[PDB]
RNA sequence: CAGCGGUGUUGUACGAUAUGAGCUUUCUAUUGUAGUAGCGAGUAUUUGAGACACUGGUUGUUACCACCGUCGU
RNA sequence: GAGCCUCUAGUGGAUGUUUUACACAUGUAAGGGAAUUCGGCAAAAUGGAUGCGUAACUUCGGGAGAAGUAUUGGUUCAAUUG
RNA sequence: GUACCGAGUGAUCGGUGGUGGAGGUAGAUGCAGAGCAGAUCUUGGUGGUAGUAGCGAUAAUUUGUCUUCAGCGGCAAAGACU
RNA sequence: AUACCACACACAAGGGAUCGUUUGGCUCCUGGGACGAGGAAGGGCGCAGCAGAGAGCGAUAUGUGUGGGAGCAGCAGCAAUG
């Protein structure tokens, strides 16, 4: 994985990366413009990303005209395995009560 | 639909019997020169005039 | 046996809408072997097809509204739209009186 | 009217039979060079050293409170002239000297401050200094 | 991405607590005493609060040193 | 058995890109208010219920919802259809 | 039938080398359904325009997982609509 | 004109002209000129070991008698007891 086989844990900033997307179809553009931002924060363009049920199902709850301001999310990195050329990256939904101290933080497992 | 006279009936259970390819083997039969049945229908296609 | 007619074939087993059957996703294998209406019911008594239940819908609000208008809240001016007449009908009023005196007549005179 | 409204309706006559260069089309519009003649230099400083009028005995910068939107605070020397200027922040300019006097008596008098203002460019600005808003609040 | 400073926009968060035009008289122990309440729009305090953005200021953490082609010496 | 919102039952694909100008469906506008145009064409304004108050003319049936004006939410009470 | 080369003012005629696989002329006379660039000619076959114009009125779609072997196909979980 | 457009030649595509062939047509001549209540002409439906169309035949849907005589076109079976 990372270094020492640790996982990130990060927040994203779904509120600003959306700024200019159209109020229709606000939630449907969110999950492509999701994706985007971990590739540019890993350096990483041509490789995958998977996201996890839950935390598909946290995006979606206020229908498709909205997104949440910020999610918190904890990071895996792997090989691919259909195409072990490539890697991909494993997205988890952290449950927070406040955003407020939370960094950037690198755990071990 | 559902309601039927006899005369309607035996005229679609004739067109029904006779819709059908030519059995695979009379190709090889050393006189017979026929590629396909002309007289295969589809619904999509034609009409039978049962009425 | 797809898995599109299993779903219609519980759904008339079991009295419902094809979109209150649940599949159990663990044994598609079983379910896929199914080859008869008595193979369903198998399945359906071990618990690898499921009714589910139906969506809430409560009338907690109606209720709520309800007491308050026999209260004689709410019903103001402003909050009517028919004329007098629909809304308390005058031949009904009427007939709800006429009745009554009528009525009371009959028994005073029959008791002398 | 059908086929649209922002448009020259009639492009030429029949003859000539070709479109003049004088008729309207579109296209381009913006980022050309463009000089502006005569501006007169109100004053020049430096972004770190505070001034004064003879009126407005505050001391300050030229920086308004929070900076310039896209910009932040001036640090090196300065120069304050009259009237807007070609293109947006951050773009280099040349500078020269008048290439001939001028004859215009608004050109040629002399010019007396007694107030600059400092108050932010973001929002209403309602303040001159970081002093007045903590006085203006509490603590 | 977070602190801590700075500059704005909106208008005073959730939850507690107190009051409130009026309307009402419930319970426990036990013979007679003591205990002893409900229902209610709103308003005030905690609270220029809470939310949200930008910072060419300053601290912490995390990521990034490749590769392929063309023309020349 | 209007429009708007939900329960039962049923439902959906020519891919990506924030995407100038000119369009086609729509919003809002200082001061002025038909100056626009063959022509107020298009749009705006009025709108339900309750009360007060209602002209010429008329085949005496009508005109008539004439016109013109006021009221309307939540809560807690009285009184019983006002 | 196809490349070359020669003969004739010309309509046309002759030879050589590849392809083809069973029929064909020179002279004199006889009989005609006897020579094409055109008719908005008749029938059949093919271009430029052009990888262009267009293919998207309506409720709306996302994630995982298996097949499919590469179907927004099927199944779970959400989000919507009549 | 490095790559576009045009023309010439060789090879590969694309189409079906030409030449060679014909159990068909047309014309003239000669014969014939034979249907039905004893159900005609014309229409429908059935019949094969595997059988759609067409040909042949009627629930006896390849039967009887006479004259002949070697195979039944594919696959499986039949045939001098035809
Ligand atoms: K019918
Ligand atoms: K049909
Ligand atoms: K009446
Ligand atoms: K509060
Ligand atoms: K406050
Ligand atoms: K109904
Ligand atoms: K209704
Ligand atoms: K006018
Ligand atoms: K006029
Ligand atoms: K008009
Ligand atoms: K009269
Ligand atoms: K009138
Ligand atoms: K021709
Ligand atoms: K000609
Ligand atoms: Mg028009
Ligand atoms: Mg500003
Ligand atoms: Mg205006
Ligand atoms: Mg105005
Ligand atoms: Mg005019
Ligand atoms: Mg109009
Ligand atoms: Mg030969
Ligand atoms: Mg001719
Ligand atoms: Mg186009
Ligand atoms: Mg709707």
């Amino acid at each position: 994985a990372f270094k020492d086989d640790k996982a990130i844990e990060l927040t994203i900033p779904m509120g600003k990366i959306t700024i200019d997307v159209s109020k229709r179809w606000k939630c449907r553009i969110g999950i492509r413009r999701l994706k985007k931002f971990i590739t540019k924060t890993f350096h990483d363009k041509e490789a995958e990303v998977q996201i996890s049920p839950d935390l598909n199902k946290f995006l979606w709850e206020r229908g498709m005209r909205n997104v949440p301001k910020r999610v918190r999310v904890r990071v895996n990195q792997e090989p691919y395995p259909k195409d072990p050329s490539k890697k991909v990256y494993k997205l988890s939904h952290v449950v927070v009560s406040t955003f407020k101290g939370l960094g950037t933080e690198a755990i071990a497992e | 639909g559902s309601i039927k006279t006899r005369r309607i009936k035996v005229q679609l259970v004739s067109a029904l019997k006779k819709n059908r390819c030519i059995p695979q083997w009379k190709r090889a039969c050393p006189g017979f020169k026929q590629q396909y049945n002309f007289t295969k229908r589809s619904w999509k296609r034609k009409t039978l005039k049962a009425c | 046996m797809k898995l599109p007619r299993v779903k219609e074939l519980s759904a008339d087993i079991l009295k419902c809408g094809v979109r209150r059957i649940y599949l159990d996703t663990f044994e598609p294998s079983k379910l896929s072997a199914a080859t008869s209406r008595d193979d369903i019911r198998k399945l359906i008594k071990d618990g690898l097809i499921v009714r589910k239940a139906q969506k809430i819908h409560s009338r907690y609000h109606a209720n709520k509204l309800m007491r308050e208008k026999e209260k004689g809240r709410h019903s103001g001016p402003g909050k009517v739209k028919g004329s007098k007449n629909a809304r308390m009908p005058e031949k009904d009023k009427w007939i709800k009186r006429i009745r009554d005196l009528r009525n009371t007549l009959k028994e005073l005179r029959d008791k002398g | 009217s059908r086929k649209g409204k922002r448009k020259v309706a009639c492009i030429g006559a029949w003859h000539p039979a070709n479109v003049r260069r004088t008729v309207a089309r579109a296209g381009q519009l913006g980022f050309h060079r463009r000089t502006a003649q005569n501006k007169k230099i109100y004053m020049m400083g430096n972004g770190k050293t505070p001034f004064s009028t003879e009126y407005d005995l505050t001391s300050k910068t030229i920086n308004p409170m929070g900076g310039f939107l896209r910009y932040g605070n001036v640090k090196s020397d300065f120069i304050m002239v009259k009237g807007g200027i070609q293109g947006p922040s951050k773009r280099v300019l040349a500078l020269r000297k008048a290439f001939a006097p001028s004859n215009l008596g608004k050109d040629n008098e002399e010019i007396v401050l007694k107030f600059v203002d400092a108050s932010s460019k973001k929002g209403y600005g309602r303040f001159q200094t970081t002093e007045e808003k903590k006085a203006y609040f509490g603590i």
